[PDB]
């Protein structure tokens, strides 16, 4: 599909509210696996199950590993810009 | 593959 992007809003108390897996060491890329209920990726709306995260905050996913995917992703603080998408 | 809820 296209390439997206989408903005997503979180609390400094919350995580993304999102399951990852994936990443450059399992030759895919990082996927979204589950967006869980109510907390901040489902309430942003543009997030959804089986989208790639290319980057996030201009900082590109695409090569990254899981883990160094997590430390990335957690890191990011409140108007947090997500470049997506599903295949 | 690995998840990591986040």
């Amino acid at each position: 599909g296209p390439i997206r992007k989408v903005l997503l809003l979180k609390e400094d108390h919350e995580g993304l509210g999102i399951s990852i897996t994936g990443g450059k060491e399992h030759g895919v890329p990082i996927l979204i696996s589950e967006i869980h209920p109510g907390q901040p990726a489902d309430r942003c709306g543009g997030l959804h199950v089986g989208d790639a995260i290319l980057a996030v905050n201009g900082v590109n996913l695409r090569d990254t590993k899981h883990k160094e995917a997590v430390t990335i992703l957690s890191q990011q603080r409140g108007e947090i810009e997500f470049e997506v998408v599903y295949v | 593959w690995p998840t990591s809820k986040i």
